[PDB]
């Protein structure tokens, strides 16, 4: 079914079950390997992107695109686990709103990876454009002294993914700020455009 | 005479073939090439404005859907962004025959054909499918359910 | 039945004839040769109003099923010109009301409502046609079609309720059935004149375009 | 898409003969596609159709 070709095929009367060259199950393993591994990975990930990079807002964009690289993968694998080989009884609901799916990284997303949930959701004060999301002691970034809170843009980028395929484009930045004696809890103030705003704001 | 498309987010088909049946061991002559994108462009569009909806729980499956004056299309929205659409029929009778479940096991079931390629990651988004063994393991997919 | 065929001919010809002889532009109102009308400034299809309903009366005590949807489209063109635009509030349309009880589509009180209650009373009637085998109106008496009138009648229905879903949203809404009431040309549709075949897909198309529908 | 939609735009140019437009619709047909056309699918019964753009001043 190339682009260059047709749709073009043949008749339906033969046979070419099974043919799977390669087709397996994809449950949820669990193998669980160290945080010094990973944190190496990250490690000289970042290593190459200081070395290869200009400026700080480029390598900003230059570590959000493995996140927008793999959020579209995490996301509908993760949806089809959640809200569902495969004897299949039914795929539920998607997103209604904005605050169902911002409820599902805080429910679903962050138990997937760092095995507890970010500790708030909150819906802004003076804007709704603007939402917040505050992980308490990030897990992957507690090595890296986070003055410049640049090295937390794995996440930022992760979750950009997760909503663009949702159809909410989104402006999504991380500060970072001390509220509590929890220290070094990073907020992901997100932003979203008008226009799937103004698609909730039809009406809400 | 069943016609098959995975039709992308930018419009892009990543996913489209059509098969016979050989008791008609053709089809659509002269009528496969208006059954083609035009009617399924029209297709994404009333999709387009029956997804973002709750109401016209079973979000994803929506079952037969249009009819265009000679036979009728069915529909699937996944959250992947992706749009499935079967066109089915035989060119003589007017179809009628909506299995609405067993082709409900179907599209849930084609979809981890889809999974797993997805989770190619040298696969991009907007790009198709030249999977030499998917492409052969949806017609046997379809020798489950014609 | 040949009193049902010279009431319903006579019964048309006045009923179009006095609706188009009387406001036909009435803003400057032209007072001499009062012959066939009142034709002041207060003339606005009264009289054209009580003789359709007479008309529509006699049609209904006919039992025609051809000719007879056009006493309901005398009247639905009745409560809507001289019940919409110079209607200053008067809507005279009891007998019509007395024939949406009697024949089809009762029971509406609303702009937009009634008018759709009667479109669809009229296009069940022209589904009544089952076959009139004759001429009627005489221009073609031999290759003509009942597909070439319908036609006309459903993108009547079309041109005058598909600009009530404004394209202001929230203002004026209804269901989006447009569509789904406008998949209904099952005919054929192969060239019995060019220019229906231009103004019907120039409508069609032009309506997608307004609800937004591109594809 | 783009293949069958302009086919039908250079033939409606053909018909009614607005020489300028079979010019600019069939030149943006020949530079942004034809991988997808080998000498089947009209374009060996296709270059006839833009002899009489180039003899004419069009193109």
């Amino acid at each position: 079914t190339v682009g260059p070709k047709q749709a073009i095929t043949s008749e339906a009367s033969t046979t070419y079950i099974p043919s799977r060259i390669y087709s397996e199950s994809l449950l949820f393993k669990r193998q669980e390997a160290s945080l010094s591994a990973m944190a190496f990975l990250f490690q000289e990930m970042i290593s190459q992107l200081h070395r290869t990079c200009k400026t700080a807002g480029d390598f900003e964009t230059k570590l959000s695109d493995y996140g927008h690289n793999i959020g579209i993968r995490l996301l509908e694998l993760l949806n089809f686990r959640a809200s569902s080989s495969n004897y299949i009884t039914k795929m539920r609901r998607r997103d209604l709103k904005i605050l169902d799916i911002l409820q599902f990284i805080h429910g679903t997303l962050w138990s997937y990876l760092f095995n507890h949930v970010s500790d708030d959701l909150v819906k802004s004060s003076e804007r709704d454009n603007e939402y917040m999301i505050v992980d308490n002691f990030p897990t992957l970034t507690q090595f890296i002294p986070g003055e410049n809170v640049s090295c937390e843009y794995f996440v930022c980028g992760i979750i950009k993914g997760f909503l663009f395929n949702a159809g909410f484009p989104c402006g999504v930045t991380a500060h970072r700020m001390p509220q509590g004696g929890h220290s070094q809890r990073t907020v992901y103030l997100i932003q979203f455009d008008r226009q799937v705003l103004d698609r909730e704001g039809l009406r809400f | 005479p069943q016609y098959f498309a995975i039709i992308g987010k930018k419009d892009n088909p990543v996913y489209e073939i059509e098969f016979t049946n050989a008791e008609n061991p053709q089809g659509f002559p002269q009528d496969l090439k208006e059954l083609n994108p035009f009617i399924l462009h029209a297709s994404l569009d009333i999709v387009e404005d029956l997804q973002w909806q709750i109401n016209p729980t079973d979000n994803c499956y929506l079952g037969k859907v249009d009819h265009f004056y000679g036979l009728a299309i069915t529909a699937y929205i996944s959250y992947s962004g992706m749009k499935f659409v079967m066109i089915h029929g035989n060119s003589a009778n007017s179809s009628v025959v909506i299995d609405d479940n067993n082709m409900r096991s179907f599209y849930q079931e084609v979809h981890e054909l889809y999974v797993k390629t997805l989770m190619n990651p040298f696969y991009k988004i907007t790009d198709p499918i030249r999977s030499p063994a998917f492409d052969s393991r949806v017609r046997t997919l379809a020798r489950k359910h014609l | 039945r040949s009193q049902q065929k010279s009431l319903g001919r006579q019964m048309k010809i006045l009923g179009n004839f006095q609706l188009l002889a009387g406001r036909y532009v009435d803003a400057l109102n032209s007072f001499v040769d009062a012959i066939t009308t009142l034709y002041k400034v207060r003339d606005y299809l009264w009289l054209g109003s009580a003789l359709d309903g007479i008309s529509i009366c006699f049609l209904l005590l006919s039992y025609r099923n051809s000719i007879s949807i056009a006493a309901m489209q005398s009247p639905r063109n009745s409560i809507m010109s001289l019940s919409a635009p110079a209607l200053n509030i008067d809507v005279e349309n009891i007998n019509l009301p007395l024939l949406i009880k009697c024949i089809s589509d009762k029971v509406l009180y609303y702009y937009d409502l009634s008018l759709m209650h009667n479109s669809e009373y009229a296009p069940q009637v022209v589904y009544c046609e089952f076959l009139l085998k004759t001429l009627t109106f005489m221009t073609s008496c031999y290759k003509s079609s009942e597909f070439s009138k319908d036609v006309l009648d459903n993108i009547v229905k079309n041109q005058h309720r598909a600009l009530s879903d404004i394209p202001n949203s929230p203002m004026f809404p209804r269901f989006e059935v447009y569509f789904y009431s406008n998949k209904l040309f099952e005919l054929q549709l192969k060239e019995m004149q060019v220019e229906a075949q231009i103004k019907i897909y120039s409508t069609m198309a032009e309506v997608y375009r307004l609800l937004g529908y591109k594809r | 898409l783009q293949k069958k939609i302009l086919q039908l735009c250079i033939k409606v140019s053909r018909k009614i003969n607005d020489f300028e437009y079979v010019a600019k619709f069939s030149s943006i047909l020949i530079t942004k596609y034809t991988h997808l056309l080998n000498q089947s699918e009209q374009d060996a019964l296709f270059k006839e159709y833009i002899q009489p753009s180039i003899t004419n001043e069009s193109i």
